[PDB]
Parts: C-alpha cells; structure tokens; sequence
DNA sequence: TCGGATGTATATATCTGACACGTGCCTGGAGACTAGGGAGTAATCCCCTTGGGCGGTTAAACGCGGGGGACAGCGCGTACGTGCGTTTAAGCGGTGCTAGAGCTGTCTACGACCAATTGAGCGGCCTCGGCACCGGGATTCT
DNA sequence: AGAATCCCGGTGCCGAGGCCGCTCAATTGGTCGTAGACAGCTCTAGCACCGCTTAAACGCACGTACGCGCTGTCCCCCGCGTTTAACCGCCCAAGGGGATTACTCCCTAGTCTCCAGGCACGTGTCAGATATATACATCCGA
C-alpha cells in the first residue's frame, strides 16, 4: 500500500478547484429546495429553467466568499482547522445578521 | 412498513458538495458541526432572495418567477450579477 | 418658508402618549427620519413601475413598495394600515 | 382634504412633494394617501417606544438617548435603521468575558 | 409457418430491388421467428458482413434463447453492459476480417446510443435491424442523430403498430426507413386514401390475427365500470374546490403544510381514481402502509378487482395485471401478500437478467406463482405469457396502442386457451374523459385500418 | 448626414445613448453635450477592461477572450477591483488563492 | 444592444482577437449598468439644487463621484475633449 | 487599586454619556489640513466641522468594539492591531 | 534658533481620547502600539469623506463647505446620518 | 495737585446728586492719584461698605503700589489668582459684617467675571469703580452681562479715551454708568453738537496735558518713512500674483506644500512690509533664526531702525518699542541680543509678578538695561516709565487710540526730559493705506474734540 | 539519497457548434423652423468665515513601581484525512398536456390643466417651569 | 481599616409652549385625451412520471498530527502623582462670502420628412475540446 500523508491530496484539491468554472452541487436536489422554500410566500409556483441556474450561480459565489474569509479567522486564531465560530465571527462584523 | 419517506430537501446538499465548496474557498481541514450551520446559512440567504423575487412576480400579475425578478431582487441586496440579463 | 413635518409629529405623540413631550433635537431625529422613509418609498416605487411599462404610479405598487423595503412582521402591519385608509377614502 | 381619511398627516402636503420630485409623470388619487397613512404608522410605532423608555428613566420629555434606547432593542427598528447614527445618541450599554 | 414463408419471400424481395421496408406484421403473429429465417436465408450465401441488431432489454434475452431454440449454429453474441462490453468486443471475433467465426452484433438502444463510436468503425453494415420502430417516431430524437453515424448500406425496420399518435410518426419513419420518398415538406397527402396506399403498398407489409389459423381463438375487450365510493368523492371535492392539502393536513404526519399538489388536477384526479392512498400517503408522510389493511376497499375499484379475482379462482386460469405508475402496482402487492398469494413482478425498478429468470419460473407449470404484476411500457413489450389466459389493465391512457401491446402480450401463437380483457374504470369520472380520448384516438385508428 | 458620432469621434452610438437619456425620463431636458460625454465615457471604459482582458488572453496562450479573462484582469487591477467590488461574472472563478499551511 | 461598437472598439486595440458569445453578454452588461449609474447620480445632483437641465457638467460631477480617483482622471479629459471637437468641429 | 478595575469604571462611565471624546480644535486643524490637497483657499461652516467630528467619532467606536471581538476570538484580552487588521479585512474597507 | 517647531497635525489624536474610544468599544486592555495604527485608519476615512464632501461643494460654485454637502458625502458610503 | 482737588470736588458731588460718572480725565495724568483720593474722603466717616475695584492685571500691582506709598493705612487686599483666592476670601474680614478691617476689594475683569458668583453675595457695592472703560465699549460683551448680576446702588467709569472707534462705545457706556439715560433708540443726536454738549456737560470730567504746570515739555510726534528693499518687492509681487508658497517652496524645508497663506493679501502684505522672515520662517522651518545676522537688514525698516538707534546711542537717553504681533519683537530681540545689548520684554505670554519686578528693575536707574521691548496690548496701558524718553511704534493700526495709550506710558508726571515719538512705516506701500485709514479714525477724532 | 508510486505537463489528433458574413426592411436617426423661457451675468446688502490676542485651568505629558497577561514549550488523545468497496441517484436520453405568457382591439373612467377661493402653515411676538445644578450627608469595597 | 458610592433637600435660567397676523397654499368645479382595465386569440415553455448508465455519494478502517491544556518567565501596560501647555476661551478687524433680484439672449423645446441603421434570420468554418500518448516532475519512506 502507498498512502499520501495527511493534507497533501487537500492541497491539490484546492489547485483543481481554482482552476475550474463548473458548478459544484448537483441540480436536481437544489431545483427541489428552492421549490420547498418557494412553497410557503406563494403556492402553485413555476419556475423558468433560467432563474433556477441564477439562483444557484448567485448561491455558491455567496458561501465561497464567506469560507474564504472564515479561512482568515481561522489563522488569526492560530489554527488550520474551521469551525462553527469563524463563521460566526465572519458573519457578525460583516452585519449579515449580526 | 414498505412506502418512501422522503428526506428534507436542505439534506440534498451534501457533504461532499460543502467539502467541495470550501475547497474552492481555500480551506484545508474541516471540522465535523460545520455541515448543519452551512445548511442552515444557506436557508437564511434563499429565504430572503426568493421572498423578493416573488414580490417581484406578483407584481407582475405573472405565475412564474422569471430570470429578472431574480437579478433586481439580488441587485437591491448589495449582490448584482452578471450574465443573465 | 421653511416646510417640515413638526405639527404632525406632535399631534400623533400626543395621540399615542397624551402627557409626554419632546424636545427640539428629538423632534430633529424624527423629522429626518421621515423623510428618510419618504425617499426610500418613492424612490423604490418610481423604480418597480420603470421595470414594467407604465407612466403611473397606483396605490399598489405602494404596496409592494413597502413589501421590499420594510422587514417582516412591520410591513404585515403597514401594508394592512394603508389598505384600511384607502377604503375609508373612496367607500366615505 | 385628509380629514376624510383618518390620518393626522398633510395628504396635500405629500402629494405637492411627490409631484415636485418627479418621480414619475403621472401620480394616482391614493398613493399620497397611502405614503401618507403608513408614515405616520411608522412615527406612532417610534414614538411609543420611545416614550416607554422615557417612563422607565423617572422623565418625562423624551431626549435623543431614548430614541437610540427604543431603536437599539427593538429587532425590526434596528434592521431598518442599521446604519443610522443618532447624533448625540450614546451607545447601548454592554460588556464581555470580565467582571 | 406459410405466412412466414411469404415473410421471408418478401425481406428476399426486399434485399433484390436495393430496397428498405417495414415489416409491420400483426403483433403477435411470430415476427421474430421470420427474422432469424430471412438471418439463416442470408448467413449462408457469401452474405457474411457485418450484421447489427438493436432491441428493448427484455426482448434480447428473447431473442438469445430463440436463436438457441430454432437455428442449429448462427455465430451469435449479446453485447449488454459497459467495460465488460470491451472484453467480448475482441474475444468477440476479429476487429473487422469477416469469417464464418464473425458473432451476430446485439445490442441494446442505449448501448448503441451512449457507444456507436465502438461500432462506428466498422464496414457498411450489411442489414441493421431496429426491432421496436415506434422508438425512432420523433424526428429529433437522439438516437436518430447518433444512428445517422453508422455507414449503413440498407435499413430495416420491425413494427406491429406503425402509427399509434398521427401521421408525423409515419413521416419521420419513412425518411428514416427510406430516405428516398423523405419529402420534408408536411407531405403531399394532405381518393387521397387510394393515392397513399400507392406509396406504401410497395414496402409496409402487414397480416392480421384472425389470418388463417383457426387455432387461433377470439378475445373479447370488455369494460365494466365502478362505482366511485363516499371517501373518494370527499377527496375528490376538496381538490375541485381546495384546501384538500389541509383537510388532509389535518393530519399531515409528515412534509408539514404539505406542497399543494394543485398541479394538472386532472392528473391529481387520476391518482384519486387509482386509489386514495396515493394521495393520503405522502400528504401524511407516515410509514405504516394501509393500517386496517382492509382500508384498500375504500376504493371502488380495488373491491371490483377482488371480486373478479375470486370468480377467476374458482377457474384458477392465470390472469395478468398492467399500471400506469409503480406505486399503485405496489399497494396491490401489499393487500395479496398480506392474504398469502404469490406474486411475479416486473417493473423498470427490476433489473434485466434477474426478470428474464422471473418468467422462466412463472413460465414453469407446475409453479403456482400465478398472479403476475406487470407495469407497460416496464414490460408490457416482448414477453410470451402463454402461461396465463386473462389480462386486466388497471389503468391506460394517452396512447391506445400502448395498452394493446400488453394485450397480445398473453394472447400470441401458442395460447390455447380464449382470452378476455378486464378494462376496469370509474362511471361518470375523470377516467371516462380519458376513455374518451382513447376512442378518439382509436376513432383516428380505424380510419387508419379503412386505409390498409 | 454625418452621424453625431462621426462629428465626435467616437465608435458608441451618441444619438442611441440620447434617446436612452431621454426614455425613462432621469429629467426634463437634455443638453447637446451630455450624450456626447456619455458615451466618450463609456468607450473608454470599455477599452480598458478590453486590454486588460487581452492581455490576460495572452498570457494564457488563446487568442479568443472568455469569461475566465475578464475575471482576472478585473480583479487583478486596483481601479477596477474598486470599481466592481462586488459584482460576481458568471462562469468565472477565483484567482489561486493558498496561505500558509492552509 | 451595444454590441456592434463594442466589436468596433476592439478592432482598434487589438486587431487580431476575438470574443465569445458570453464575454459579449459580459461586456453589454457592463456597459448598461455604468450608463445607469452615471445618470442617476447626474439625477441627483440635478435636484439637489432645483435645476431642470443635465448639462456637461452633471455628467462631469458624476464621473468624479462615481469612478474611481485615476480612473475618473482620463474619463473627464476624454469627455472634455470630446466635447470640444464637437462644438468646435 | 489593583490593575484592572478602574478601567471597568471607564467602560460604565463612557457609555453612559453622549459627549464628544475628542477635543474640538486639534481636530478642526486636521481636518483642514486633509482638504488643503483638494482644494486650496477652502473655508468650512461651522456645523460641517461639528457633522464630521460626530461620523468619525462613531465609525471609530463601531470599528474598536468588532476589534474586540477578534481578541475575545483568539482568546485574549489585550487589543493588538493585528485584531484591527481583521476586522477590517472582512468589513470589506 | 529659538523660534516656532511645528508638529504634525495627526497627534492632536491624543493616546487618553483613543483610550475613551476603545472603552466605550467596550475594550479593557490595549497594547501599546494600537494608537499609531488607530491614527492611519482615522486619517484614511475622513480623507475618503472630505474629498467627496468639497467635491460635492465645488459643483455649486462655492468657496464654504456646508453641513449638507457632509451628509451627501456619508450617505454616498452606506452610513447614513440622522440630525445633522 | 490743584486739578486732582477739582478731580475730588467733582466725585464727591457725583456721591451728592447720587449721580453716575465718566472720569474722562487726560491719560497721563491724576485718575489713579485722584480715585485713592475721593476713596479716603469717604473711607474717613463715610467708610467703606462694601468697596470693590476692578482693573486690568499690570494696573492691580501698581495701585497697591501706590496705596503703601500715598494712604498710610487702607485696609486693602488684591484679590488675584484661583483656589489660593479663596483663603484670603475669609482671612480677609468678616462675611458681610463691614468693620474698621473690611478690607477693600481688588479684582481683575476674568475674576470678576468668572467667579461673580462669590462676591454677587454681598451687599448693594457703595461704588463699584471700572478702571478701564474701553473694556464695556461693546454692549454684547459678556462682562457687562455678569456685571449686571452684582447688585450696585452707585456706579463709576475710569479713562483716557471715552470714544475710539465711533459713537455706539458712548452710546454703551452710557446705558451702563447711566441707565437713567437708557435711550436705547439709535440715541437722538441723531447745532446737534452744542445739544450733545447738554447732556455730556454733567458728567464727563476732560482736563488736558498743556493743564497749566510746565511739567512735561511738549512731545513731537513725527512719521519717518522707509523704502521698501528689492527682496520685499519680490515677496511682494509674487504674494500679489501667486505662486509665493510654491517660488519660496523651492526651498520649503518644513510644510511641504506650505498652505497658500492667501487670506485677501491684507493679512500677510503688512508682515512683509513688517519684515520678511516672518513668511520664510514658517514656508521653511528654518529652526535655525536668520544666520548670517545681517539678512535682518533686508528689511528697509529694520536698518531705518537700527541706524536711528546707534543716534540716540550718541546721547543714551532710554527707548520704548511697540508692535502690534509677538513674533517681530522677537526677531527684533534676536537682532540686538546677538550684538550684546541687554533688553528687558513684557508682552501677554509673559506673567503679571514676573513682569511687575521687570519694571521695578527697569525703573532702576543704576541697571544698564536701556532697552525695553514691550508689545501694543500687552503692556500699553497702566505702566510708568518715566526713565524712558523715547517711544517708537514700530507697527500699529485699526484703532489709534490704541497708540494714544502707548505714547503716554512714557509721557506722564515726572517725566522731565522732552519725549519725541517715531512711528516708522514704509513709504508707498500697504502701510499708507492704514495710516491714512487711521487719519479717517483719527479726523473722526478730532471732529470729537470740536465737540469736547 | 535513491527509487519508486503516480501527477501534471507537452504533443498528437479529430471534432463539433458554435463564430463568421449576408440581407432585408422597419423603425430611429438627423435636419429644419418655430416658442418660450431658462439660464447668464450682472448689481447690493449683509450675515459670516478668517487673524491677532489673552487668560487660564483642566488635561496632557512624564516618570515610577509592580503584577498579570502574553507567549513559548511540552504531552496527550481525539477527530479528521486518505483510500477502498458498495449503493443511490442524479442525469440523461424518450414519452404528454394544458397554462400561462404576449399581442391586439375597444370603451369607459380617470388624471393633468386652469380659474377663483381661504384657511392651512411659518416667522416672530412673549412667558414659566423641567430640565438641569449645588452641596451633604448615609451607604459599599476590595 | 483606609479607601469607593444615592437620595434628598437645597439651587438658578433659558428653552419649550402659547399667541399670532398672514398669504400663499391646497379645494371645489370643469374639460378632456389617453391611459386603464377587459376580452380574445396563439401557442410556447414548465412539469410530470418512467427507464437506463455511470459517476458520484456513502460507509468504513487506520493513523497521525493538530487542537487544547498546563506551566514558567519576563516585559509592558496600568495606576498614581507632579508639572507643563493646551482647548474652551474673552476680545479684537478688516475682506470676505452667500443666497437675493435684475432685462437680456439663445437654447433647448416641439411638429414634422425622409433617408439612413440596426436587429433577426439564414447560412459556413472553424478552434479549443477532448482523448490517447509520451515524457519530465515531484512526495515519500526508508
Ligand atoms: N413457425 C413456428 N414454428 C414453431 N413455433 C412457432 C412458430 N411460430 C410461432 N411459434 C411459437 O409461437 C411463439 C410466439 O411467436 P413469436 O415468434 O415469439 O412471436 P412475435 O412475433 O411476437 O415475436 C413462439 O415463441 C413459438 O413458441
Ligand atoms: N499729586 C501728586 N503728588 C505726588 N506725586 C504725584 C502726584 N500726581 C502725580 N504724581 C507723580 O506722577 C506719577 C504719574 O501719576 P499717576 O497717578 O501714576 O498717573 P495716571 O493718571 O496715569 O495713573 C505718579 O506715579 C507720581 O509719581
Ligand atoms: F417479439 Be414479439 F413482438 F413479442
Ligand atoms: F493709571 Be494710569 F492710567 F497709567
């Protein structure tokens, strides 16, 4: 058996994914949960194939952003590792709900 | 006994899509309680982009929200985006 | 020569809390505060009917005006207070 | 004229502004009713606030701190009025992980 | 076997002229045997070249095992699966030196679509057979642009029901079929009868059930409605009017405030007319299935199975069962399973090799799994009952020649026994505005029979 | 009959950028000069993300300009970083980003 | 659309490449969404001091309130030259 | 009094008040000079002096109790401008 | 030899009012070298202020920058100023 | 003395009528040695009740001065200072009880202003005493608002110069010694002189310098111009044009971008006029002063002064030098303490004690310290120099009763030698155009002595 | 420090489906007159920003203990990364069916324009008490 | 101990509230183009269920290296007291500057008349994609 050491198949995952463009969740499961959040202000709804792909496109540049900056307190708290308090940090002084 | 039992559709995002997510976001270890909090902050921002987006569509007198009512609800929010008109 | 929106403030504060008073900073703040809210209304609206094609500005589309620029539980007020005014203006 | 509704607030008044500003070429008979009915919601809903904070300090004239009280706990207000600074306002009292 | 020997008379007329056809031979009438027949006229008469067949899954298991029956040796080979498919490719045979040793190709629609590169190289195919043409009857199909690709020097096309829907199917047929009398501009058919069975006299070839053989016995296609009960209607009306959603949200175990399904309630209708527990069990998201288990007569329809049932017992002849969705084949497995009968079942959820075995045990005699759940499109195409005698079709629309298919399905050379047919239905209901539309349809297809 | 733009110099389309002044109604009148120095301006800002993104083209060896392009000369210069702060293109992606061990 | 010029534009800085049918999309986008900007804040400051005319000047003012600072720099000498060859040619 | 405890009184005390923290001249001086790289010969009224002190005063009382917020983070006490540094960084200026 | 030595204006920023600033933040320890890092991000923002404030003034022809141009000059930044 | 026992006839008939008055009297002369005069008459019977004095800070000292010298024994104490102010407060006498010890009460304007509170306590003030009017001559002075707090039943006036500037300072004054003449309507003067002339005659007190007694030998007040020097001419024009900050920012050592001190011309043309270095020090830093020490004779006025200086050097006779801004006096210090003279200063930086034992050094004859630097406001008003003989006024303008004052600090009783003043200016330039606006003020001036 | 497992990095091809003209009109340009007034460029009175001073009096600056908080190092153990063998399920083809978006045609009601009123509000008169504002003593405190 | 603090009597004074004479705003009544809503016809997408592939998700086992806690050292920040100098300051003064109103012109309105653009649709020509192949470069463990 040949294994790789702890974080250096990480490291060439972050080179290939900032590299790429594509989309990364899967359509159907995204297309069925805006659909479950859209129930509830109006019922009976349809969706244009177009805005369903603008809504996602809109979604993953949002948490992108936010897990690069959760990334900066992470290391100002001298860590490597994320956890649910850089996001809150992040959201708060950026007043997303604060 | 036998039948489907669906699952929440906020389920279909999967772990390996937010490891995915991340990856592109720069990070390199991920703690295990990060899952249900991006599940729940991606809820918060859906919520408030289709409830404008709505608004927009019944405006309108239509019964289909369109590309439009889509990208004026994300440009009144601080978020304008190119490429879909 | 100088047009704000002071007797009206003070009638509603006195309409609501019939004893207290309010001084000229305060009366300020809310002054300013209205206008602040008139802006972001008209503005909004003169917008929402550009998306569409029309040159008029209705009752509704305050309406949805207000549905964008107040949050939650606050609009679901307003929005019923407006409508209440209308019927007494036109049913009268 | 706004005697026919129930407002306290110039329906005339609202309207000469809307027509001034030029928002749009055309303006309806019940949008300045409308506009006119929910400013005075809003000052109502301020202004109760306010005065309870008022009540609580032993005063009876309300200052510019109560008004930065009522905003600043209240969780609507405070969504609307998020980057607003009330001049002369102080801030809402608060401390962290000490005694 | 004369009729099939004019079958083989007329693809050998067919190979002379340099001309393509559609063997539109009755369904039901041995129209694989004549293939394999026109496959051994050929075989062996310097015609070695290379030789493509493509079909549904459950038929090329059919086709295997008849070729294993009727010919005494034809080179022959099953290209089902991926990766494992690269493997027999060359344990196959040379890569394109043709011998005596060169396996008939078989493949599957998706295999030849998803792959035609593999085979893309190969030589001008002597004779590409499609043994479902109604597959190719949109002309934008994908499959149609990828079988474009193929060097093809002839075409031949096997069909029992060349047009179910309208004409259109007929145009883009021809063009394929024969590029020849394509004529992409609507078609000059629209006395004109008479000027169109000019065109198609030469290649369609069709026969009939009724042919020659007094083997064969006469079926009979009778429908026998139901009565919709008491609880149906209720839901029926809190979807007409509304709020069904929360009357049934009352409960709503699960999916709190429930999606409306408001959609096309003709269909949210239809499900109604099926069986109500469609409808309650995903409103209420619980897990328990029927909980009286006796519930299940609540539907009108289900009491009218059972009693049929119980008559057809009392004869014990096999029946046969046909559904448009899985879930209500479903519910009728649960109520038989919970008196004890055994059941046979193969639906598209079921894998391909696994369903083949199936049959050969319900085709076993002596085997008392005699009920038989079978959904349509899920099988209802390629598969010999002879075993059973009696088909009941729950539920069929949109296109009546898709509930023929089933039919013949248990009623092909070799049933002994008469067949009936059990059209269930609900009088006065969405169903019967179906119906209608179904003779229409037919209505369309007897015009279409006059013309023959 | 010369074209405005001609008269001006430029390559956008003065006389279609007032008609779009007009419309929409931002006022009442319009003055001669105003269209003219519109569309002087957005052609220079059109120029300068076209070289940026050229020259990005470039450097990656094409020579034809996508999404990706302009996505990296946008938000490797200051002025127009400033500029489109906070304006996501489509079908781009974020320039490679690793600090420290992370 | 602007897409005609827009192509004209880059025939003159770069004579030998070309565009994909979404860097198009892109580049109208732009373009209409800076054009937008530029004449609401002449709106604006038109009304803050009660005139009814957009001269050069509102868009002027509008550019160094909009662009960024070297950005704005050339946009205005652009512009003002513009203006000139105008009415002197 | 020992140290710490007298700050505590300052952290009561100031946020009671509404009063200006900072004195009125230097800052006038200041912000004269900044504007002397804009526009020379430039006169200021004397309530646009007053409305910039109250603005900067504000952004840097908001700017200092986020500050706080990265040192609590990183479980410290003592502010350091690496704490500035980030919570500038993710405000955006 | 013995005439006026200017100073920089920035200082007039004393360490004692920075401290008030951080408290009523609600800080109780501040290192020492926070006052030179507090005294750049101040001159940053008002500068970024007071460029679009005399902007705002040299429009209409004026020589006073009055309190309305500031309030423009701050809601062109997000921050929105009530009372004047 | 005679005139100063008609100064007390007159103060004690003021005391009579119960009227209110302005001491015009001459500067220069009684006043001091007059108001000590009128406080014994009454002191003795009529005592003190409560007394209260105010005057400017210099002045505070030399009274007491001259109370241990001419009264042998008024209880008195200078109340001066803050904090330390209040222990004297009680072992000054008892509260309110008025005995044989009350001790009379000397403040200064700040005092009387900042804490009225303490002395708004006692009792109606028998005669509040103002030594310098022209402190009140602006009826929105803050002062006179504190001063209306303190309850007094009589009211007195002390000065030189009643009107400076223009008739409102007398209408002021008026309203407050006299508020029986409130006429707060613009006043009605407006033939009207001799009618002014009836309401004045019963209060104003003016007598003259010529008096009768030879004393003083007449003064010689003479304007001694200078040509502006080629450098000046160059600061001049280019401060005329522009580009001064940036043509001297060539060197701009200090301050790049010295800010274009361009405030109308007016404000920075006469501190050229005055001496150039006052600009080149602040555009450069320079900390080091002009070096080479004789740059100083760049200024035209400079060398006009020195060379008058090294004349009356011939003779020795002490000198008196004014300006109007605290900068020039220092270069002018620099200048001369370089080459060795011994120069003694008082301008406003300096403090009250400190510049008290300055004087009585200064007014030491053995001490060799002839020169005096002394600045316009800073100590111009209530000094005794009677060792000096000569006054030059370097710089003074917008009000010329402000140099009135000066001239007479050296020109007073028992200044025997004959006093000459030079008021140096530059000969077509900035500076006429004041002088001659002080010739307007001063016309003004005289059309006021018309009336006298 | 070598030798090996792979990983990316250069070079062969095909293969789309997009990029690249071409055309043909129709709606928007530009051109020419006329009208009204909206700026433009004056002339005047003022309230108002701009220097000196000058005191002066808290606040700032400087210095000195001395502890308590930051930071480095060390140990333990737990949770996350890597790789492998199933299991869904998305992700594709095919099959239907109205639903709802778009445009046009037609009339009735509704909002801009304009005359003649008159009572709302704004700027400026007074007047009194709810803000403050001071000492002066009982109570917590660490 | 020696240090911290609220409440309760004593203090003014000037800003909030009333009055006002008014004049220009907003109301009532009229007229009238042109927007509304409706109505109808066309027919182009949302969607809705079922059947196959294969790529991705999922579970699992090990192992290790990173998080977290504990301890020690030292340095720098805080609290306090003295002395200096600065902001909140009283006064001085000129020119400034800023919102006022003036006949005067020319410069934007429009109403129209046609040449000109552009946008849409119909075709090819790829060129950057992708897959197979080939070195050339790098983690890794010992
Ligand atoms: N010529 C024949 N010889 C022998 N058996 C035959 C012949 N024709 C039909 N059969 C029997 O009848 C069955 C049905 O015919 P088949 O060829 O399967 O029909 P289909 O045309 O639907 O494919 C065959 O499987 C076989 O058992
Ligand atoms: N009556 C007098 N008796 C003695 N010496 C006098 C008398 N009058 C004036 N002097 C002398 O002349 C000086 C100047 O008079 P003074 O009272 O100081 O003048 P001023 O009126 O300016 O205060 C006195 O200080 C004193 O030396
Ligand atoms: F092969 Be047959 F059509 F069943
Ligand atoms: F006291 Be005098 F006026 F010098």
């Amino acid at each position: 058996p040949h294994r790789f050491r702890p974080g250096t198949v990480a490291l060439r995952e972050i080179r290939k994914y900032q590299k790429s463009t594509e989309l990364l969740i899967r359509k159907l499961p995204f297309q069925r949960l805006v659909r479950e959040i859209a129930q509830d202000f109006k019922t009976d709804l349809r969706f244009q194939s177009s805005a369903v792909a603008a809504l996602q496109e809109a979604a993953e540049a949002y948490l992108v952003g936010l897990f690069e900056d959760t990334n900066l307190c992470a290391i100002h708290a001298k860590r490597v590792t994320i956890m649910p308090k850089d996001i809150q940090l992040a959201r708060r002084i950026r007043g997303e709900r604060a | 006994r036998h039948r489907k039992v669906l699952r929440d559709n906020i389920q279909g995002i999967t772990k390996p899509a937010i490891r995915r997510l991340a990856r592109r976001g720069g990070v390199k270890r991920i703690s295990g309680l990060i899952y249900e909090e991006t599940r729940g902050v991606l809820k918060i921002f859906l919520e408030n982009v289709i409830r404008d987006a709505v608004t927009y569509t019944e405006h309108a007198r239509r019964k289909t929200v369109t590309a439009m009512d889509v990208v004026y609800a994300l440009k009144r929010q601080g978020r304008t985006l190119y490429g879909f008109g | 020569s100088v047009e704000t929106y002071k007797i009206y403030i003070f009638k509603v504060l006195k309409q609501v809390h019939p004893d207290i008073g309010i001084s000229s900073k305060a009366m300020g703040i809310m002054n300013s505060f209205i206008n602040d809210i008139f802006e972001k209304l008209a503005s909004e609206s003169s917008k929402l009917a550009r998306y569409n094609k029309k040159p008029t500005i209705t009752s509704r589309e305050i309406q949805t005006a207000v549905r964008l620029v107040l949050p939650g539980e606050l609009a679901k007020h307003a929005v019923s207070e407006g409508t209440k005014a209308v019927t007494k203006f036109t049913s009268s | 004229r706004s005697s026919k509704a129930g407002l306290q607030f110039p329906v005339g008044r609202i309207a000469r502004f809307l027509k001034a500003g030029k928002y749009a070429e055309r303006v309806g008979a019940g949008a300045p009713v409308y506009l006119a009915a929910v400013l005075e919601y809003l000052a109502a809903e301020v202004l109760e606030l306010a005065g309870n904070a008022a009540r609580d300090n032993k005063k009876t004239r309300i200052v510019p701190r109560h008004i930065q009280l009522a905003v600043r706990n209240d969780e609507e207000l405070s969504k609307l009025l998020g980057d607003v600074t009330i001049a002369n306002g102080g801030v809402m009292p608060n401390i962290h992980n000490l005694l | 076997k004369s009729y099939q020997l004019k079958g083989v008379k007329w693809l050998i007329s067919l190979w002379q002229n340099g001309l393509n056809g559609i063997l539109a031979d009755q369904m039901g009438l041995g129209k694989t045997i004549q293939t394999i027949g026109f496959l051994s006229h050929l075989k062996g008469n310097g015609l070695d070249g290379p030789y493509l067949v493509i079909a549904p899954l459950s038929t090329l298991s059919n086709w295997f095992n008849e070729i294993a029956r009727f010919t005494p040796s034809i080179n022959a080979i099953i290209y089902h699966g991926d990766k494992n498919q690269r493997d027999e490719l060359r344990r196959k045979h040379m890569p394109k030196t043709v011998g005596p040793k060169f396996p008939i190709v078989i493949t599957s629609y998706e295999v030849a679509m998803n792959d035609a590169k593999r085979i893309l190289r190969h030589y001008p195919w002597k004779y590409v057979v499609i043994d479902e043409g109604h597959r190719l009857k949109n002309h934008k199909c994908k499959l149609l642009r990828e079988l474009k690709h193929l060097k093809m020097d002839n075409k031949l096309l096997l069909t029992g029901t060349p047009l179910q829907n309208n004409l259109s199917e007929l145009w883009s047929l021809l063009n394929f079929i024969l590029p020849d009398i394509f004529t992409s501009h609507d078609e000059f058919e629209s006395q004109v009868v008479s000027k169109l069975h000019g065109i198609l006299r030469p290649f369609i070839l069709r026969r009939m059930k009724c042919d020659v053989e007094l083997s064969l016995p006469r079926k009979k296609e009778i429908i026998m409605y139901a009565t919709m009960t008491d609880h149906q209607k209720k839901f029926q009306e809190h979807l007409v009017n509304n709020t069904l959603e929360a009357h049934l949200g009352e409960n709503a175990i699960r999916g709190q405030g429930w999606k409306g399904k408001l959609n096309n309630l003709v269909i949210q209708l239809r499900k109604n007319c099926n069986h109500p527990d469609l409808l309650q069990g995903q409103i209420d998201g619980s897990y328990l299935y029927p909980p009286v288990e006796e519930i299940v007569g609540q539907c009108g329809k289900f009491r009218l199975l059972e009693r049929l049932l119980v008559r057809l017992f009392a004869n014990n002849h096999k029946v046969l069962i046909f559904s448009q969705w899985t879930k209500l084949l479903d519910i009728m497995d649960y109520y038989f399973s919970e008196k004890g009968f055994e059941v046979c079942r193969i639906d598209g959820s079921v894998k391909l090799d696994e369903r083949r075995r199936q049959i050969k045990d319900f085709s076993d005699e002596k085997s008392s799994c005699s009920i038989f759940l079978l959904s349509t499109r899920a099988g209802g195409l390629g598969i010999n009952l002879t075993a059973a005698d009696t088909c009941i079709l729950y539920d069929s629309d949109w296109n009546p020649q898709m509930d023929l298919q089933a039919m013949d399905r248990c009623h092909r050379i070799g049933q002994t026994k008469p067949v009936h047919v059990y059209r269930l239905s609900t009088a006065q209901s969405i169903e019967t505005r179906v119906l209608k539309r179904a003779y229409s349809k037919l209505k369309l297809e007897h015009v279409v029979i006059g013309q023959g």
